[PDB]
RNA sequence: GUCUGGCACGGUGAAGAGACAUGUUUUUUCACUGACCCGGUGAGGCGGGGGGGCGAGCCCCGAGGGGCUC
RNA sequence: AGACGGACCAGAGCGAAAGCAUUUGCCAAGAAUGUUUUCAUUAAUCAAGAACGAAAGUCGGAGGUUCGAAGACGAUCAGAUACCGUCGUAGUUCCGACCAUAAACGAUGCCGACCGGCGAUGCGGCGGCGUUAUUCCCAUGACCCGCCGGGCAGCUUCCGGG
């Protein structure tokens, strides 16, 4: 008796938490409260070799796992929340966001409210590299 | 998830030799649903083809 | 090997009386094995949450934070703990060839409950106007500052709390703090931003029930 | 040979200036310096916007932005393609293109 | 000499879980004090209570009372 | 727990220069403007001499998140005791004394006069139609339109030079 309050329209809340960033790509799904989770996915966990982590392809295949996972429990719709590594880093998201959300989307999972969160330091310490950076 | 489509119109070569090419399809089952992808060999407006990867979206390379 | 899921069960979470809309999604807890009490751990977890879906007459760009505090039967009755405003906003006013003036305070309401306040101001463009800029002198921003903290102390140290939060869903503070300044500099977008709550007396178990009866 | 007036930074009277960091080439240089740009850009980027409107719970639900300031390298700008170089007599123009 | 396990000095109560086999003791945790130990003092005003009242704030409130916090 | 003070941040301001950015309070200085106040040539530039002087660095205490010369490893390479990646000492932080250098650049000594225009910006003073202001009409900015001073800069020219 997963939420056994069946009324066939009471659709069931859950938050999703993606972390893209460059060589990786997490798709987390939890409760209203974020201490609870439901089959937290990655992109490593799919594909063979290390360079290829973070592409879409790999984004793709997770959420349809975590899809799966997902209507195993009666959980139907979803609030999304992005992330980029933040900090003092880029700060912008990678190139596994549009593609995990959107294979959501047309798996169908009835999403809304679809915000940003990432740190935003004000002034915070000294980044890396040395006053002239990587010299490739 | 086997998938078909026709095409609409051709946008441009494309690849490091100009072999491959970009259009614009519609899956003959949804007409307003539609991708774009990238094709190998001579391809003409009026054509269908077999598509796999039902979703790629893909960009110019 | 078993499933964790299998043991556990889903509760419901449940607003205070000053919201229209009391009735907001669920959560779950694991089953009681010996010490680790489903109530117990239960307790504590923090339910971000718009205020549209409160009212669904009111502004969406804000945010409260409704801590749960007791249980009884499987419903989880909360307490207001926080509230905040949403980035897309904030990011969106901070524009350039203007200036923008910022303010806070402590305060100590009726009861014992202690909280700390946030506001901004940015300034305005006549509908004439051509110098581009529209900034402001540092002395008459003195008493722009000035003048917020006065507002707020004035309209918070006389009340406990459901009178308080009645003014900040439609946040009249603002609204006259706007109204004052209007003769100094006018100030077309204000808001207040942040109202994080530093100290709580203890738990009346009575204060909660009738206020969320 | 000054191939500049300004020296290539926007000083003017100061004494001296507090330096950033690039975005990308994590090196030190000054505000003034240090080509700014500023982002408007959509979340969804014009391809998913039909898939979600029509997958939504809400009612044509507006779909927020993402703002974002960027700061370049002068050297890490060229190599990206956003300036290029000009000529004599267009170095001396102060307008940026539609 | 020193580390460590066990029996005795070793008492009161409450929760959780066991091996046998269809209760036994066991145990981990919380609390108590009366054995035991420690410090201070010329063993000098401890705890409840209302005879307290100089006052305050919370209730009923004959505005006069007593109830609560001090 | 210790550092840092984002976006607002501008060919905008201040300071002898080095250099200066969260709130508030205190302490003592200063430019410009305004002036039918005052003293009456008291001044400009300056060998010797004297104050201040980024970063690194040295000395004695307190502290030690982040970054990271040295230093050790893993890769690329014909070779790399470098460019790359992971660790990581001195130092980076505060209090008190030393040193006195830089593309310390406007690569342009200070004082004073004269010599062409145009539209702006920042401070102060003088005025004027009008709009708002605020709460019933005024003195506050805000613009609207001009002027005057002394400032950071800018566009244009057969002024004239080179
Ligand atoms: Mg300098
Ligand atoms: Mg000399
Ligand atoms: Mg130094
Ligand atoms: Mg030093
Ligand atoms: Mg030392
Ligand atoms: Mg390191
Ligand atoms: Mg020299
Ligand atoms: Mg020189």
């Amino acid at each position: 008796s997963l939420g056994p309050q069946v009324a066939e329209g009471e659709n069931v809340f859950g938050v999703c938490h993606i972390f893209a960033s460059f060589n990786d790509t997490f798709v987390h799904v939890t409760d209203l409260s974020g201490k609870e989770t439901i089959c937290r996915v990655t992109g490593g966990m799919k594909v063979k070799a290390d360079r290829d982590e973070s592409s879409p392809y790999a984004a793709m295949l997770a959420a349809q796992d975590v899809a799966q996972r997902c209507k195993e429990l009666g959980i139907t719709a979803l609030h999304i929340k992005l992330r980029a590594t933040g900090g003092n880093r880029t700060k912008t998201p990678g190139p596994g966001a549009q593609s995990a959300l959107r294979a959501l989307a047309r798996s169908g999972m009835k999403i809304g409210r679809i915000e940003d969160v990432t740190p935003i330091p004000s002034d915070s310490t000294r980044r890396k590299g040395g006053r002239r950076g990587r010299r490739l | 998830p086997i998938k078909l489509a026709r095409v609409t119109k051709v946008i441009g070569k494309t690849g490091s030799q100009g072999q491959c090419t970009q259009v614009r399809v519609e899956f003959m089952d949804d007409t307003s649903h539609s991708t774009i992808r990238n094709v190998k060999g001579p391809v003409r407006e009026g054509d269908v083809l077999t598509l796999l990867e039902s979703e790629r979206e893909a960009r110019r390379l | 090997v078993v499933d964790p899921f299998s043991k556990k069960d889903w509760y419901d979470v449940k607003a205070p009386a000053m919201f229209n809309i009391r009735n907001i999604g669920k959560t779950l807890v694991t089953r009681t094995q010996g010490t680790k009490i489903a109530s117990d751990g239960l307790k504590g977890r923090v339910f971000e949450v718009s205020l549209a879906d409160l009212q669904n007459d009111e502004v969406a760009f804000r945010k409260f934070k409704l801590i749960t505090e007791d249980v009884q039967g499987k419903n989880c009755l909360t307490n207001f703990h926080g509230m905040d405003l949403t980035r897309d906003k904030m990011c969106s006013m901070v524009k350039k060839w203007q200036t923008m003036i910022e303010a806070h305070v402590d305060v100590k309401t009726t009861d014992g409950y202690l909280l700390r306040l946030f506001c901004v101001g940015f300034t305005k463009k006549r509908n004439n106007q051509i110098r581009k800029t529209s900034y402001a002198q540092h002395q008459q921003v003195r008493q722009i500052r000035k003048k917020m903290m006065e507002i707020m102390t004035r309209e918070v140290q006389t009340n406990d709390l459901k009178e308080v939060v009645n003014k900040l869903i439609p946040d009249s503070i603002g609204k006259d703090i706007e109204k004052a300044c209007q003769s100094i500099y006018p100030l077309h977008d204000v808001f207040v931003r942040k109202v994080k709550m530093l100290k709580k007396p203890k738990f009346e178990l009575g204060k909660l029930m009738e206020l969320h009866g | 040979t000054k191939k500049r007036r300004n020296n290539g930074r926007a000083k003017k009277g100061r004494g001296h200036v507090q330096p950033i960091r690039c975005t990308n080439c994590a090196r030190c240089v000054p505000k003034d310096k240090a080509i700014k740009k500023f982002v408007i850009r959509n979340i969804v980027e014009a391809a998913a916007v039909r898939d979600i409107s029509e997958a939504s719970v809400f009612d044509a639900y507006v779909l927020p932005k993402l703002y974002v300031k960027l700061h370049y390298c002068v050297s890490c700008a060229i190599h990206s393609k956003v300036v290029r170089n000009r000529s004599r007599e267009a170095r001396k123009d102060r307008t940026p293109p539609p």
